[PDB]
This record gives C-alpha cells, structure tokens and sequence, in this order.
C-alpha cells in the first residue's frame, strides 16, 4: 500500500420541410 | 481522484460528488416506454425515456420502476438508470471515479453480487463500496450512537448503533413506505370520485401525497374534526386544470406507517418496530438509543411526524426517561450527505473494493469487505 | 314478507323476489327521449320511455344509460329506472318489502350515500342493504372460498374470498366490460364498410356481439384460419333486411378482455388481473383459489372463454396444481341468484339497515354497516 | 332546404353548385346564435344580396348564419351526434389527463369548412365554456388552412426519412393488395 500510494425534434424537421416547400 | 456517491433508492436516485453539501442530481428512478403508435416520422423517437424526460412526457408512456422494495428486479432498466445518472446527469467517466452505493439491510445477496458484477464490468470502476443507508444517516447526523429509522420509497428499516458498533440481530426491515402510501392514497381517493389507474397517475397522486398530506398527532380526534368540520379540507389543482378537494386523506394516508393493517400487512407500526429494536438491544445502551432517535428518508417529510414519533415512543418507553427525536430539516438527503462525509474520510481509503481484489476473489468479496 | 333482489347492472337491470330460481324482470337500463318533432297531436306521446319500451321504439329515441362503469351519473334517470322496476315491472310497493341492492367494489362513497338517501326518502323502505356482487357469485357457486371475476357491462372486478373472509387489499377493479367491447366492435365494423354511429345502432352492434362473437383459444392461429379460409365468416340480418358478414371480428372483440391495449388501456388482461389478485393473497390459500375460479357476469358467456382462461392461468401459475374454471351455464343471473340465496337467509335478517337506524345516524350508517 | 323558405327553389345538381357558391360567399358563423336571430328578426342590416347567373337577385337574411350553425348543432339536419366543439372536447377527455393542456393550447383547424369568418371566436367561446377556467384555449386558424392537407403532403414527401416508408411494387407483388393495412396506419 505504501508503494501504491507512492505510485499515485418534430419542430426542426417540419420547419425544414416548410422551407423546402 | 474524487469520489461519487450514488444513492440508488427505490424512488429517487440521488447522486453527487464527495465533499459537497447538497446532492447534485436528484431525479426519480423511472424507465418510460411508449405505448401508442408513433405516426410522425423522423423526430428522433427514443425507445425508452429515463428520468426527468420520462417525467415530463409521462402522458404517453408506460413507466416502470426498476427497484421494488430495495431489490432490483429489471436489470436492463437499472443499467439504463446508471447510464443516465453517469453519462447525462453528472457527465463523469466512472472509470476515473470511485462510487459509493447505498443498500437496504437484509437484502438478497444475489442483488449485491449483481450490482458488483455490473458496476465492475459494465461501468467498470477503480473502486466501489456498498454501504448501509442508516449508517450514512448517522454519519450526517454526526452523532456516533443512535438508532436510525430510514424510510425511503420502498424500505423502512431500523438499525441501532452504539458507540460505533452496529447490532445486526436488532436490525429489522419493513417493506412499507411511500410507494405503498401512493397506492393506498389512490385506493382511498376512489371514495371521492377521482380515478387514477395509469402509471402516469402515480406521479400525480405522489405529488398530492408530497404537497398536502401530513401526520396527525392524534388520529381519532383528527378523524372527528375532519368528519365534523370542513376546515382540514384542502384543494389541489390537477395538470388538466380540474380541482380536487381532499379531507381526511391527508392524514389517513401516512397513518399506514403507524397502522400497517390498513393495507393488510400483519406487522405492527414503525414506532413498535423502533421500540422492539431497542428491546432487542442490550440493556445498558437503551439510554443512549432513546435519546438519539434519528429519522431519515423522504417519507419523514410530513410536518407532524416528529411529535407523533415522540408521543408513541414516550407512550411505549418507561416514563422515567427522556425521548428525543432527532429530525434535521435536510433529512431527505442525509443518506447522501453522510455518504459524502464517508467518501471524504481519510480512513475510508483502505476498505475500497479494488478491481484487483474483485478479479482475485470473484464477485464474492462484497459479502466480506462490506457489512 | 318476501325480500327484493334488484341488481342495478351497468347494462341490464335484473330484479326479482327471493327464494326463486330465475329473475322476474330483466330489462336494459335505458332512458329514451325523443329527438324529433311530434306532429301527431295526442295519443299519449311520452316525454320519456324507460326500459323495454325505449328498446322497442329506439329508432326515434336518444337512449341514455344512467350508469357508467358502475357509477350512477344521472340520478333522475336512475330514479326513473327504479320507479319503472318497482311499479311497472314487478308492480309492488317498495314500502312493504325489503330491498337488497348490489354494487361494484371501489365505488365512490357519495354514490352509496345517494342511493341510500333516495332509497330511504322517495322509494322509502323498511330496510335496504348494499353488498358486493362477487360475494353473491361465490354464494351462487355454492362454495366457501374462491376468486370471482365478475365482468358486467361496465365493471370487471376480481375479488377473492377464503373461508368467508374477503381480502379487501386483494380486490382488483378494471373498467373494461361489455360497453367497451360494443364500442370496439363499432370501431372495427367500419373496416368492413358497415357504419353504426347512433345509440339505436348500439343495440344492433350489441346483438351482433351477443349472437356471433366467441373467444379464440389461440389468437394467432385464429388469425391464420380467418385470413386463410373463409370458414369463420358468419352472416347476420339487420332489421332493414341487409345481410352483413363478419370474419375475424367474432374473436377480435372479446380479445380486448385479454388484451386491453386494443382500446388504449394500459392495464393488463383479466387473466393477469386474476393471477395478480391470487398473488396478493396469502401463500397458504392460493391452491384453493386456483381450484375455485368462479366466472360470473354477462360478458363471460362467449363460448370459448373457459378453456382460454384455464390455458392462460395454467401458463401463468406453475404446473404442480389443478386449475379448474368454475363456469356454470346460468352465470348471467347468478349474482341475482346469490341474492336469492342471501336474502333468503334467516341469519341475514339482523344486518338490514332500518329506517330508525337511518334517521338516527344520517346517511352514514351505509359505510359502517355494509362492507 | 332553407332557401325554399324565402321563395327560391333549387333541386338539380347544377343548382347545388349555385347553393354552394352562396354558402361560400355570403354565410358566416354567428358568435351568439340567439342574439343574431333577434337582430335579424328586428332589423334587416344583416340581409345580403347575390346575383344568379340568369340575372335574378336573391337577398338572404338569417340563412347566412343558420347554415353554418349546423356544425355546432347537428340536430338541424336530424343527426343524434354532438357538435364539433363537443366532439373536440370529448376527444380531449378520451385522451390521458397529463397531455390535455397541450391539446388546449394547440387546437388546429383545417379544411374549407372552417373558412367562415366567425368560427374561431365561436369555437373559443364554446371550448372556454366547456373547459375549466384556469386553462388556455388557443385555436390556430391559418389563412391557408383550406389547402393545409396538401401542404403537409408536400412537407412529408420532401422528407429524407420517409423514403423507406413507401409501399413498393415488389412488396405488393408478394403480399397482394393487403400490405397497405400493415404498412400504413
Ligand atoms: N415533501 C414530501 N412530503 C411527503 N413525502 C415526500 C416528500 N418528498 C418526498 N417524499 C416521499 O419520499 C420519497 C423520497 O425518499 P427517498 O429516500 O428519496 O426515496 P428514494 O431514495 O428511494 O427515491 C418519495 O418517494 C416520496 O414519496
Ligand atoms: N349471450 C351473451 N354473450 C356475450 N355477451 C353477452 C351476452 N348476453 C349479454 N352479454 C353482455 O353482458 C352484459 C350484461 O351484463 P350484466 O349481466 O348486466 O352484468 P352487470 O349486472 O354486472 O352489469 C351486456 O351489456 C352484454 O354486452
Ligand atoms: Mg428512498
Ligand atoms: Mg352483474
């Protein structure tokens, strides 16, 4: 132990389709 | 290398770091699945909502509780609960952080084996310790002796500790807490005409129980006053805008903790369980345990419960001796606060279950390294 | 003085006298009101038709059911139903006869308050009593213990009784019965091109369900048989002379009892409800409840339902034991027949609710006297 | 049926186009029914004129708001069903409780039957009378809602995600014409 211690979306899709028409 | 404390309670998962005052992420333990037909294509349809997302969208979800009376039933749902509380709430890698989990006493051992196996093989850690919740409540209380009644959402258990020594023969467990109070509150809410059958309506009746119910000091006089006058009646607004009015159900719901024969269970109340746990202890230490009744858990948030516990135990105890009910105002998170105290203790570094010890001993060292 | 048994069913009122075999008056609980303009002056054009007159003249009437899922909504209509079943059907004065009434479990209490108040003020009686229908069914089955699934037109409830002790925590209630099956058959009959939207057409769809429908022993094999060959298709003649032919709708309609997710109800099927009611009982009595599954109610006469329910419970329960579904052929009126047992008991005569008890206790003694 | 009251007869299917044109151009939804009936009975401020293709001129009064009132009151043409406001409200109560608020704030109408220029305020009044008073009744009525079914069709067909949801030729060739039940709603 001493050695170890030393080691340490609906909205976006639908608006996209609206702007596609 | 700081430490994580993750009380995986039946109702509310409470997680946070070591040394912090308040728990960082408190969220209910529900896995919600859709039950209707998704017609609107795209949109990122999740097959399962976990946590507050399942709480918000609960009107179209079948909710499931993975933990029932402190025993984890569905392990995939509990894996998703751990995945949510690590990778979405706290946003921490568990491979660089030890973890302190809490557990009810008198549990099935295979449950402890399986949290050991998942927590060292799915979410593999440098270290993990499984601890009894009542000892953490006595940590947060700060006193060394005391009997702790911890009542979460599924488990109400009494553990007495004197001068740093637990008495395992006097530990008792009762599977009666806030989930059964929610079900009983539905069953008595059908008297006034309000129907609640779905898993979503458990949340609404739970909110009614949290916001309006209270422990009566005397049950019979409160029954007579609520039957006579409509002063104790209170109105609550539903999420659809309707207004319910409840009267005696404010104090008939928590009285199941003092009278478990309402839901048909044979066992006696929590005060009798506390008194019988003290009589199961040795005769010299009962003077300390009468004066240091520590409650914890979210079931004791009702604003009459300390006076009722004092009255019932002072009725049961001999009258030559003081009863004092220790009820801190933050006793909901006292399991978490005592876990954060324990993880910040310098002495606690030597009894971590290492990955090395797990590999060299199988999943069997958790029976011998822990309590 | 002969007692009266008046089962105010959700779809069919069944009244009669004690000590008898068959119920005296069985007639549906409908209040009709005219929806068209009467140009023909005179000849006794009634403002309201109650019962079989409203059934016969249903082409020009809006029919209202006063009872919905066991709960009496409209009270003036329910008073007209009681006035018809006392004065026109049985033709007896209520004030010279006691009158037991039946009730689904977990009813709102104000419903019981109002039936007691109406039944003691305007149809005032020497006595009345309100009981549980499943208890009457277990009487009519002639056996001491048993779990009774009673499924009427509105309420499907499971009540288990052992040695004359009902277990009140083990009572399950599900609002899925014959009206919901009639509405679902209306919903799926539109697929074949037959439209039924009016309340007159509800009686036609109800008669289609009563005549032709049956429970599938295996659902998916009956899908395969109906899709493959046209042997299951059956014809029915409408009152205008049109001939319909229905196929899989003979066994899609009752399957909602076993699969409630068809009509969007989150709850489990009646087999799982029965199984969970037996699991809520204590462990030493479950074998007796397995051998005494009593089915009653009007919904339970589809001619494949006993074998299906036996198959489902035998799948659910472990194999060491006998699952015997008690399904008598006369199980429509068996609740009434149970009243013809219970009101004919000399021991029963000392728990009637008298007039003097009502006047000295308000309408509150119906909670304290009845279960 | 009610244009015969004033004196105007229309029986052929060619005349159905004329009666439909009168309904499109002159009719409107009354906000309050009985006040509008009393107003039309009192004074002829509500009467409007329309010229037929032969050249005759009709003038109609209360029939401007008796005809669209059948949507909120189906007993005029002798149907037992409830009005469209009660249909909307009953569809909301047949849903689960927790979502009902989102159904109140997002009442969407479409189709050309809701072109009448009083129907949004009337439906708001009817639902507001039906709903509890602590709640918000927002009715969306876009001006383009006569063609919104086609607009949403162009919206759905412009998706990338919808290209796998079609019923192709080959799948019809194995399954017969029965795959449209299992593939579509
Ligand atoms: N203000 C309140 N009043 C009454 N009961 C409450 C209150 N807050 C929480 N509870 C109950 O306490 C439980 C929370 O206790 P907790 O120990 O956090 O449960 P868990 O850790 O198992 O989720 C909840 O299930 C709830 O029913
Ligand atoms: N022969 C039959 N087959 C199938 N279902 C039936 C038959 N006869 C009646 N039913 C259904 O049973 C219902 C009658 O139930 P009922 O006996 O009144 O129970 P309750 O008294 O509890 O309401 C009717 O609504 C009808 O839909
Ligand atoms: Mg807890
Ligand atoms: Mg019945």
């Amino acid at each position: 132990r001493k050695q170890q211690l030393a080691e340490e979306c609906v909205i976006d899709a639908l608006l996209a389709d609206i702007r596609k028409g | 290398t700081t430490a994580l404390v993750c009380d995986n309670g039946s109702g509310l998962v409470k997680a946070g770091f070591a040394g912090d005052d308040a728990p960082r992420a408190v969220f209910p333990s529900i896995v919600g699945r859709p039950r209707h037909q998704g017609v609107m294509v795209g949109m990122g349809q999740k097959d399962s909502y976990v946590g507050d997302e399942a709480q918000s969208k609960r009107g179209i979800l079948t909710l499931k509780y993975p933990i029932e009376h402190g025993i984890i039933t569905n392990w995939d749902d509990m894996e998703k609960i751990w995945h949510h509380t690590f990778y979405n709430e706290l946003r921490v890698a568990p491979e660089e952080h030890p973890t302190l989990l809490t557990e009810a006493p008198l549990n099935p051992k295979a449950n402890r084996e399986k949290m050991t196996q998942i927590m060292f093989e799915t979410f593999n850690v440098p270290a993990m310790y499984v601890a009894i919740q009542a000892v953490l409540s006595l940590y947060a209380s700060g006193r060394t002796t005391g009997i702790v009644l911890d009542s979460g959402d599924g488990v109400t258990h009494n553990v007495p500790i004197y001068e740093g020594y637990a008495l395992p023969h006097a530990i008792m467990r009762l599977d009666l807490a806030g989930r059964d109070l929610t079900d009983y509150l539905m069953k008595i809410l059908t008297e006034r005409g309000y129907s609640f059958v779905t898993t979503a309506e458990r949340e609404i009746v739970r909110d009614i129980k949290e916001k309006l119910c209270y422990v009566a000091l005397d049950f019979e006089n409160e029954m007579a006053t609520a039957a006579s006058s409509s002063s104790l009646e209170k109105s609550y607004e539903l999420p659809d805008g309707q207004v319910i009015t409840i009267g005696n159900e404010r104090f008939r719901c928590p009285e199941t903790l003092f009278q478990p024969s309402f839901i048909g269970m044979e066992s006696a109340g929590i005060h009798e369980t506390t008194y019988n746990s003290i009589m199961k202890c040795d005769i010299d230490i009962r003077k300390d345990l009468y004066a240091n009744n520590v409650m914890s858990g979210g079931t004791t948030m009702y604003p009459g419960i300390a006076d009722r516990m004092q009255k019932e135990i002072t009725a049961l105890a001999p009258s030559t001796m003081k009863i004092k009910i220790i009820a801190p105002p933050e006793r909901k998170y006292s399991v978490w606060i005592g876990g954060s105290i324990l993880a910040s203790l310098s002495t606690f570094q030597q009894m971590w279950i290492t990955k090395q010890e797990y590999d060299e001993a199988g999943p069997s060292i958790v029976h011998r390294k822990c309590f």
